């Protein structure tokens, strides 16, 4: 599967693939928000016919109180392509140009704490470590765990 | 305490202030722009100037608008860049 | 004017304004107006029928700032406002009006010219757009943005040398600053050089690049654009050094094995697999190199390749393998390669559970047989055997019964032979393993949708969905246009031409949201500097409605209109049965197919829809229009011969009731194309030069029927070919034929029909359209 920064031509059928694997779902006019305001973020994999199978939407977020850091505002992978690593190689390539454009520190995310498949990738295979728990953040009431994942070792092995 | 993006999508029309520049040699080039404005003025000027000397017979539009389907504005573009010809444009509006 | 106490509360109801403090804004309006002496005064009552619009009450907004703009016609605030008040409900015209009538009163407004400049790029006139922006510049040079949106406004016009210009002169301000934002000072130098590079100023690029490279912190944007410089100006050594660390960064991206190739130049496929065997080698995890030579390798350099990608998949037990593999299956020369290897993979793991009996290596676990089972089934189904297909990945679930991934094939089957019913009851099966992946959620619901089971469909979707409503509600507020199209094709499919009709348009409404949407990235973008990206957008808006989705909307509801115009029976909310009984379908059509024609010329069934609306209209220089462009992509089209044949018959047998002008036109450009033939003869000609394609003889035994309606039995006899030597004598072709057949378009064939739809069971024995009655 191709691995690309997102552009605003992809970024509905970047929303078609939202729809078809999260219950977290979003307007296009935040597609924009996205790829208009920190466009080296998003990323998407493709396949030989141009269908995304894969993507993830990222974020700076803006807080003046403490260091700036990342947002995974969604990132989704079809069932279709489970075992190729694409939610890793995006995770991966998505951080580090957070790191580039913006000088980030860390990156975070939220998620069910029902789906510990996910949660472990993020918890063994991108060294993403618990920081909170927010309960019943989803509308299912469900609680989410509010992740991080520390980028100043990947940023240390950039600056050589 | 997902948001969806509507906190967020408020921060681009909040309001925000005009940023200045430092003023350095800018009259310098801003009268280059009336150079270049103003040659697009004339060249703009003279393309409609052989436009509109052409004949230009109505019953040719009311065809042309009615067989093509296009506006009034678009049929006389036609006409004028074919010189009056209908044939000549209702052959190229076909293409 | 108005007195000091009195006035400077109406420089707080802009504020409130400027800043949506609206509940505010009203306020300072509540303690203007019940002053008496002011209490209709026409800035009062206009602005605070602005700052009611911004609420919910824009019926009253109208009236206020009409009743404040008849108490005074000559303030440009007054007009201003209208235009503002009038642009949320999408009248440009008119606002556009305003905006002019607003600048008569106030000499040169800066704001004023703002917000004409914002509709005047929403609107797209890129001429009044560069002078209303050249105000702003002869007026503030001071201002970011004044020579940002007169740059941008070259740009646009692709004046691209000018526009590299204006970005210099701008840019020279930067530098000197002490508060320059890095990332922004970042953008504008790569959309700088992105103007030089669409200019075709490579030279200039590149040295403008190394300098600035140092201030740009996208690194992934000077690198991408180095590699691409260096291979222009014939660095290939420089080239190759950049996309070897492109590839560094990212292995898995396609372009930068691509432009290694372009600096390399291999000699041949062996220096050329050098390419990826070295990224085998450096980055063994990727994937990319593994795969990506397949494309290009034949033979015994293809075979070798091949078997190193399965058996790394076949034991790491991946889904997706047949998902590379099926665009590789063009060649059929390389399907027997693949075929006899798994094959040969299946006997060797079931008789001696090892892939090849002579590789000295660990036995394989249970799994790859099966890892390749799931190969096998999606191959065969490939090849149109889904009788071996099955026997496969059946055998495969007796091993297996939990395995998702199974069933998904076994639908999938079915999918591809006739049966849609048999693997909708397959994808139920699915989601209810994983009940909380909206993935197979989704899939099952539109194989269920396809199978005209919408309230089935509804009700699945309805897990994902919001519960405080309906689901298909939900689905129209979060813009799920894949729910959309598949559920108007399924309506329009059960002759519910009004529910299809319904979401056609739920479509177009959404490309309306999402080309209004740019609007406030005009002000923003120009703030934020992202002017990369902020032009792509605008690039993309203009061509946005050629998205297939769109395609499929406009697609369903033009052939819905048709056939309503042949035989017929919180904005407006649209009702089924009131679209359907239009007074005006064709012009409804029209709506849908203008699009089509100005933003996808290059996919022929744009224009053979477009005869098939002016066929209907008698336009003849339309029908002429439309089949000359389908001509210039396919002059052999099935379709778009039986569009010239009733354009060429009736032009002869109604001609003399034709305007001499059209004559002229239609029959020199007909003559230049069509040549002097009659219908029957250029007819007979389309099937000598295309008897061996199925879907080109039953294009023309339904013409030999439009011709010579005597002939029933000849065109029967000519779209009925089983002949396997025949080219496209697949499913969908034979049902066309079996459809034409009970269409009539073959005339009445009641003793015929059955003739050709129990012999085309035979070949589809898992073909709904053909089982018996
Ligand atoms: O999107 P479309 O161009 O309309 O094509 C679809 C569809 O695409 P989407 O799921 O993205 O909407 C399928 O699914 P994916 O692989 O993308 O998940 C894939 O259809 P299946 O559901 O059967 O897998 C199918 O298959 P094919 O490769 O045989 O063309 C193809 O189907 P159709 O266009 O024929 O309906």
């Amino acid at each position: 599967m191709n691995i690309r920064n997102a552009r605003p031509e992809d970024l509905m059928n970047m929303q078609h693939c939202n729809l078809l694997c999260l219950p977290e779902n979003y307007q296009m006019k935040y597609y924009f928000y996205h790829g208009l305001s920190w466009p080296q973020l998003s990323y998407i994999a493709e396949d030989e016919n141009g269908k995304i199978v894969g993507y993830v939407l990222a974020k700076m977020e803006e807080d003046p109180d403490d260091v700036p850091h990342g947002h995974i505002t969604s990132l989704a992978v079809k069932r279709s392509h489970r075992r190729l690593g694409l939610a890793q190689k995006l995770m991966d390539q998505a951080s580090r140009a957070m790191i580039e454009n913006f000088n980030a520190k860390y990156v975070s995310l939220h998620v069910r704490k029902s789906n510990r498949a996910a949660l472990h990738l993020y918890s063994n295979t991108l060294n993403f470590q618990i920081s909170e728990v927010e309960p019943k953040y989803y509308a299912d009431g469900e609680d989410a765990y509010a992740m991080k994942r520390d980028l100043t070792q990947m940023a240390d092995e950039l600056r050589r | 305490k997902h948001d969806s993006g509507a906190a967020d999508l408020e921060r681009v029309t909040d309001y925000a202030e005009e940023k200045e520049i430092q003023s350095s040699n800018l009259e310098t080039a801003m009268s280059v722009i009336g150079d270049r404005r103003s040659r697009e003025q004339k060249a703009k000027q003279e393309r409609e100037k052989e436009l509109a000397k052409v004949t230009i017979k109505k019953e040719d539009l009311e065809l042309i608008m009615t067989e093509m389907e296009i506006s009034r504005a678009a049929a006389e573009r036609s006409l004028r860049e074919h010189m009056g010809n209908v044939v000549e444009a209702l052959i190229a509006l076909t293409n | 004017s108005l007195p000091p106490k009195e006035n400077a509360l109406f420089k707080r109801i802009l504020r409130c304004y400027e800043h949506k403090q609206y509940r505010n804004g009203l306020k300072f309006c509540k303690q203007i107006l019940s002053n008496p002496k002011f209490a209709e005064h026409g800035e009062t009552l206009a602005m605070k029928g602005l700052t009611l619009n911004c609420l919910g009450k824009k019926e009253e907004a109208y009236e206020l700032v009409r009743r404040g703009l008849r108490n005074d016609l000559k303030s440009h605030v007054c007009w201003h406002v209208y235009g503002l008040l009038q642009r949320s409900d999408k009248k440009y015209d008119e606002a556009i009006k305003c905006y002019r009538n607003a600048l008569k009163w106030d000499k040169d407004n800066l704001q004023i010219l703002r917000d004409l400049s914002l509709l005047q790029i929403q609107m797209r006139d890129l001429e009044g757009y560069r002078e209303t922006r050249y105000q702003l510049l002869q007026l503030r040079p001071a201002q970011r943005a004044s020579w940002i949106g007169y740059a941008i406004a070259y740009h646009l016009l692709e004046d691209y040398e000018m526009a590299a210009k204006i970005l210099e002169e701008f840019r020279k301000t930067q530098q000197t600053s002490p508060d320059k934002v890095d990332y922004e000072y970042s953008e504008l130098l790569l959309y700088q050089n992105q103007v030089l590079r669409e200019a075709g100023l490579y030279r200039e690029a590149l040295e403008h690049l190394c300098t600035y490279e140092k201030q740009i912190c996208d690194k992934l944007a000077v690198e991408e654009t180095k590699g691409e410089l260096l291979l222009q100006l014939c660095r290939l050594e420089d080239a190759a050094d950049v996309y070897r660390g492109l590839q560094e960064r990212n292995p898995e991206n396609w372009a930068y094995y691509k432009g290694l190739e372009k600096a390399l130049k291999p000699a041949n496929m062996l220096e050329r697999l050098k390419i990826y065997e070295e990224a085998w080698t450096k980055y063994p995890r990727g994937l990319v190199p593994r795969r990506l030579p397949l494309n290009f390798l034949s033979g015994e350099k293809f075979k070798e390749c091949l078997d190193k990608f399965l058996r790394m998949n076949f034991s790491k037990g991946c889904p997706p393998v047949f998902n590379t593999l099926r665009s590789l299956y063009k060649d059929k020369e390389k399907v027997a390669i693949i075929e006899e290897l798994v094959v040969g993979y299946e006997t060797s793991l079931k008789s001696c559970r090892l892939f090849n009996p002579n590789d000295d290596g660990k036995e394989e676990p249970p799994t790859t047989l099966l890892w390749v089972q799931y190969y096998l089934a999606q191959h065969y189904d490939k090849i149109g055997q889904p009788s071996i297909a099955l026997e496969y990945i059946n055998t495969a679930i007796e091993s297996t019964p939990t395995l998702i991934e199974l069933f998904l094939v076994k639908a999938k089957i079915y999918k591809h032979a006739g049966n849609i019913k048999e693997a909708a009851r397959w994808m139920d099966e699915a989601q209810a393993l994983d009940t909380a992946d909206r993935f197979i959620n989704s899939k099952c619901a539109k194989y269920m949708l396809k199978a005209n089971l919408i309230k089935e469909a509804e009700e699945m979707c309805s897990k994902f969905t919001r519960e405080g409503t309906s689901a298909v509600e939900n689905l129209n507020e979060m813009q799920c246009m894949w729910f959309q199209t598949e559920c108007a094709q399924a309506y329009k499919a059960m002759n519910k031409f009004g529910e299809a009709l319904k979401k056609c348009h739920e479509i177009e409404r959404h490309f309306i949201e999402i080309t209004d949407d740019q609007f406030d990235f005009h002000t923003y973008c120009m703030r934020k500097i992202t002017l990369r990206s902020y032009v792509d957008l605008l690039k993309l808006e203009d061509v946005l409605r050629q998205h297939p989705f769109y395609f499929k909307a406009a697609r369903i509801a033009i052939e819905i209109y048709l056939k309503l115009h042949d035989n017929p029976l919180p904005k407006e909310e649209l009702i089924p049965e009131k679209l359907a009984k239009v007074e005006t379908p064709l012009e409804e059509a029209i709506k849908f197919l203008t699009p089509l024609k100005n933003l996808v010329k290059n996919k022929i069934e744009t224009h053979l829809f477009a005869f098939e609306i002016y066929f209907r209209k008698e336009k003849f220089l339309l029908m002429l229009q439309s089949v000359k462009r389908a001509f210039a992509i396919d002059s052999s089209h099935p379709w778009l011969h039986e569009c010239m044949i009733r354009l060429f018959n009736t032009a002869v047998c109604e001609s003399k009731d034709l305007s001499d002008t059209v004559r002229t036109v239609l029959k020199q450009e007909m003559n230049r194309l069509f040549g002097a033939t009659n219908p029957k003869n250029f007819n007979e000609t389309f099937l000598k030069r295309n008897s061996d394609s199925l879907p080109h003889r039953l294009s023309a035994a339904k013409m030999v029927y439009y011709l010579d309606p005597s002939s029933q039995k000849r065109a029967i006899e000519l779209a009925t070919t089983l002949d396997e030597s025949l080219t496209n004598r697949n499913l969908q072709t034979c049902m066309e034929v079996l459809e034409a057949l009970y269409d009539g378009s073959l005339g009445d064939c009641k003793e015929a029909a059955e003739i050709y739809r129990a012999n085309c069971h035979k070949l589809f024995p898992y073909a709904l359209a053909f089982m018996p009655p």
